[PDB]
RNA sequence: CGGUCCGGCCGGGAACUCAAAGGAGACUGCCAGUGAUAAACUGGAGGAAGGUGGGGAUGACGUCAAGUCAUCAUGGCCCUUACGACCAGGGCUACACACGUGCUACAAUGGCGCAUACAAAGAGAAGCGACCUCGCGAGAGCAAGCGGACCUCAUAAAGUGCGUCGUAGUCCGGAUUGGAGUCUGCAACUCGACUCCAUGAAGUCGGAAUCGCUAGUAAUCGUGGAUCAGAAUGCCACGGUG
């Protein structure tokens, strides 16, 4: 069913098919849900029609979606060619938040090189 | 140990049917200290065994214990710059630890489910002398038989 | 332990006890919840930096007594590890002795 | 009225001597004395670096033990509160007095 | 009248009235099953009135305090002999002969310098 | 992050700013405060802020208000390994 | 026993748990056999405990010219407008890489939600901070009690009952990053801890090899303490299952 995240869910359980829109998590969906009156058990499948298209509106009041993206996007190029430390870390590919590089930084580094 | 004549920690028998065989048996397959949880999946798993094979719930047990159980083992002995498998016959009581030790090992190497319907398809299967750890047992019958030369 | 640095202690502990201890009020009872959140709070702010660096009681070291060693305090005695053991097994110390249990 | 005192000290051995004293000590002022009562015994302890180096792996325990004591006096004549403040009791112990 | 016993355990500590009468068992105000959850814990302390086929002849008042579900279990059952003790005397031997009478002195060993538990050791190189 | 109870600046970089904005452009204020934040008063002036060894010039602009003085002067050095 | 608001809470009791002082107890002491008419060995009784009952402290003459001249002391040498002293900012937290020790995982003996049991040992005055009100939360406001078997820290968690998920890179995993915050502190950019929303890396049990552990032990679950304004996955201790 496609929802407010023009992506679509699939036929599991409304509080979790929910987590598949970008932007909308595990609490955040259970205050949605709360909103429609709809219990968080009932699957995707057997939602009347309205059901759904009021839970589509719901979704609306978050600003979750690839307008999500840009948001996040745009807040890192800022610091980006603003130039503050932040900015230089994020260039650079390196950890932003004052973690430890002289070992154990792959996540951010990415895999081994000789 | 070099010298000490180890003697025999007792262990309760079993709550239940007072088994001193199920005993050994929710030991060999509890992990981290519970307890409890074992004896939920061996006593789940042994009812759902006593109604798929009949009737009689620890005997069906045992006719699938009866069926494991190896007789002789094999004793890697390095002779001079070369290493032969002697075989040698098992003692009384470690022909059970044998036998269960195989069975939860097998039943954890399976695709069902639970643990309870893991454990009681292997405990069905064996007394049919069908699944893992029935191969198990053939398998060291079968190495020990080549090495008969040896005994 | 380099004697300059035990008369640095000394004057941290003296410029603390006069200052702070008292002239605590202008970073509690003005950094506080209430209307003063015109110049009343922002002046205090500003004139807290203007108090000497030290007087702030987070910056004793809280060296030992005997030797100043900065590392490895004990306050129940005030003395380093080193010389609560030498000062412990001679018997100056009331009560202290080797325990096992 | 009643007073309580309590008796602190770095040992059982003088804290006895000084306990059976006091207690005595207003038994003959004629007052009934409730007590002594041994309270739980608060025992610190210590772990210590004994090398001034490294070698971390060789410590030393230690501990204090601070025994303690208990009296109760319920009837407190006009002969025995002032009394008591003229003890010999010993250096390692000390009182505490509470009315 | 009543007969009593002290039986403990890892760090339990219990406390056993025995009285002529029907089978009744109360822990801390609760009954048996309501107490304790544990099956095993259950067949533990029915186990010296199995052997000694006392089982519905008396009462037990139960008072238990320290410790876990195991070690509450284990005491009780040692506070219950040393009180079934005190009803007959004479029936000792057999209670002897089950394990029963033994104060199990097992206890949790300190932790100790350079180790990361009673024993294990952390892990040794050699380079 | 410190608390909405306050912003934080220091007085004897205070008074400098507001005694230099009147006063013109000039050449860069020079200070030690990295730890001072930035006003919206600041801007379009030029601060040489230090970095433990120089004083590195940032023009400061309305998109560097909030940030502290510092994360515009880097302390360490580093070009490549090889 | 009586009272009761169902709470040892009141009168009351000194029995019981417990506290902490003083004793008793275990000695191959007794029995049988073996042994060189020995020393000691096996087994049995009794007993809470049996053969060093369990654990700890306790480290012989010496070895490595082992470590520490940065705890301290000290022979010789060296500096004395500086190799001494004061101050702000930085750095010790860098990052192509390699090793050691840990923690968290790869899931169903499990994750999540609700209800619900059972500890021990500790700390507290520039301290521990209750009840109540506000906040989704970290916390904020007011403020009792306690130098403590009395008050606070402080609601143990594994467990147990019900429901749900159904083998999927998942309702596993929680790294990284954006935003918004609280608290300590003159001040959290470099470089703090924690909270909420969002994101959801690698990871599907690990090559050659290698480590610990013989019983309340290993494994697993939580709790406390020292350092300390704040800042443990480390260290030192405690109990639960086992
Ligand atoms: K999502
Ligand atoms: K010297
Ligand atoms: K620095
Ligand atoms: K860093
Ligand atoms: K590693
Ligand atoms: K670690
Ligand atoms: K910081
Ligand atoms: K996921
Ligand atoms: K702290
Ligand atoms: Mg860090
Ligand atoms: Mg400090
Ligand atoms: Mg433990
Ligand atoms: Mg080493
Ligand atoms: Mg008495
Ligand atoms: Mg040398
Ligand atoms: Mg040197
Ligand atoms: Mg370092
Ligand atoms: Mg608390
Ligand atoms: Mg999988
Ligand atoms: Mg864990
Ligand atoms: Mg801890």
């Amino acid at each position: 069913a496609r929802i407010a995240g023009i992506n679509i869910p699939d036929h599991k359980h409304a509080v979790i098919a929910l987590t598949s829109i970008y932007g909308v998590g595990k609490t955040r969906s259970k205050a949605i849900l709360a909103a429609a009156g709809i219990a968080e058990d009932v699957k995707i499948s057997e939602l009347s029609e309205g059901q759904i298209d009021t839970l589509r509106d719901e979704v609306a009041k978050f600003v979750v979606e690839g307008d999500l993206r840009r948001e996040i996007s745009m807040s890192i190029k800022r610091l980006m060619d603003l130039g503050c430390y932040r900015g230089l870390r994020h260039r650079r590919g390196l950890p932003v938040r004052g973690q430890r590089t002289k070992t154990n930084a792959r996540t951010r580094k990415g895999p081994r090189k000789p | 140990p070099r010298r000490r004549v180890i003697g025999q920690r007792k262990i309760l028998p079993d709550p239940k049917f007072g088994s001193e065989l199920l005993a050994k048996f929710v030991n060999i397959l509890m992990v981290d200290g519970k307890k409890s949880t074992a004896e939920s999946i061996v006593y789940s798993a042994l009812e759902t065994l006593a109604q798929r094979s009949g009737k009689s719930e620890l005997e069906a047990f045992e006719v699938a214990l009866e069926n494991v159980r190896p007789t002789v083992e094999v004793k890697s002995r390095r002779v001079g710059g070369s290493t032969y498998q002697v075989p040698v016959e098992v003692r009384p009581v470690r022909r059970n630890a044998l036998a269960m030790r195989w069975i939860v090992e097998a039943a954890r190497k399976r695709g069902d489910k639970s643990m309870a319907l893991r454990l009681a398809n292997e405990l069905s299967d064996a007394a049919e002398n069908k699944g893992t750890a029935v191969k198990k047992r053939e398998d060291v019958h079968r190495m020990a038989e080549a090495n008969k030369a040896f005994a | 332990a380099k004697q300059s640095m035990k008369a640095r202690e000394v004057k941290r502990v003296a410029l603390a006890d006069k200052y702070f201890a008292k002239r605590a009020e202008l970073k509690a009872i003005i950094s506080d919840v209430n209307a003063a959140s015109d110049e009343d709070r922002w002046n205090a702010v500003l004139k807290l930096q203007t108090l000497p660096r030290d007087s702030s009681p987070s910056r004793q070291r809280n060296r030992c007594r005997q030797t100043g060693r900065p590392h490895g305090f004990l306050r129940k005695f005030g003395l380093s590890r080193i010389k609560v053991r030498e000062a412990a097994m001679r018997g100056e110390i009331p009560g202290l002795k080797k325990a096992s249990w | 009225q009643r007073i309580r005192i309590r008796l602190k000290a770095f040992d059982h051995r003088l804290i006895d001597q000084a306990t059976a004293e006091i207690v005595e000590t207003a038994k003959r002022t004629g007052a009934q004395v409730r007590g002594p009562i041994p309270l739980p015994t608060r025992k610190e302890r210590f772990t210590v670096l004994i090398s001034p180096h490294v070698n971390k792996d060789a410590r030393d325990q230690y501990e204090i033990r601070t025994h303690l004591r208990l009296v109760d006096i319920v009837e407190p004549t006009e002969k025995t509160v002032d009394a008591l403040m003229r003890l010999d009791l010993a250096a390692g112990v000390d009182v505490q007095i509470s009315l | 009248n009543q007969y009593y016993g002290t039986g403990r355990r890892k760090s339990s500590a219990a406390r056993v009235f025995i009285k002529p009468g029907n089978g009744k068992i109360v822990i801390n105000q609760r009954s048996l099953e309501q107490y304790f959850g544990r099956e095993t814990a259950r067949m533990v302390v029915r186990q010296p009135l199995e052997l000694v086929d006392m089982v519905e002849k008396l009462d037990l008042y139960i008072t238990v305090k320290g410790g876990g579900i195991s070690g509450q279990a284990g005491a009780i059952r040692h506070g219950i002999t040393r009180a079934l003790m005190e009803y007959d005397e004479s029936l000792r031997s057999e209670l002897r002969k089950a394990g029963f009478v033994t104060r199990d002195a097992r206890q949790v060993e300190r932790k100790k310098v350079g180790l990361r538990k009673a024993r294990r050791r952390p892990q040794f190189s050699k380079r | 992050r410190s608390l909405k109870k306050g912003p934080f600046i220091d007085l004897h970089l205070l008074k400098k700013v507001e005694k230099a904005v009147e006063s013109g452009d000039k050449k860069p204020l020079r200070t030690w405060s990295r730890r001072s934040t930035i006003f919206p008063n600041m801007i379009g002036l030029t601060i040489a802020v230090h970095n433990g060894r120089q004083h590195v010039p940032v023009f400061v602009t309305d998109e560097m208000v909030g940030h502290k003085l510092g994360e515009f002067a880097p302390t360490r050095t580093y070009r490549g390994h090889a």
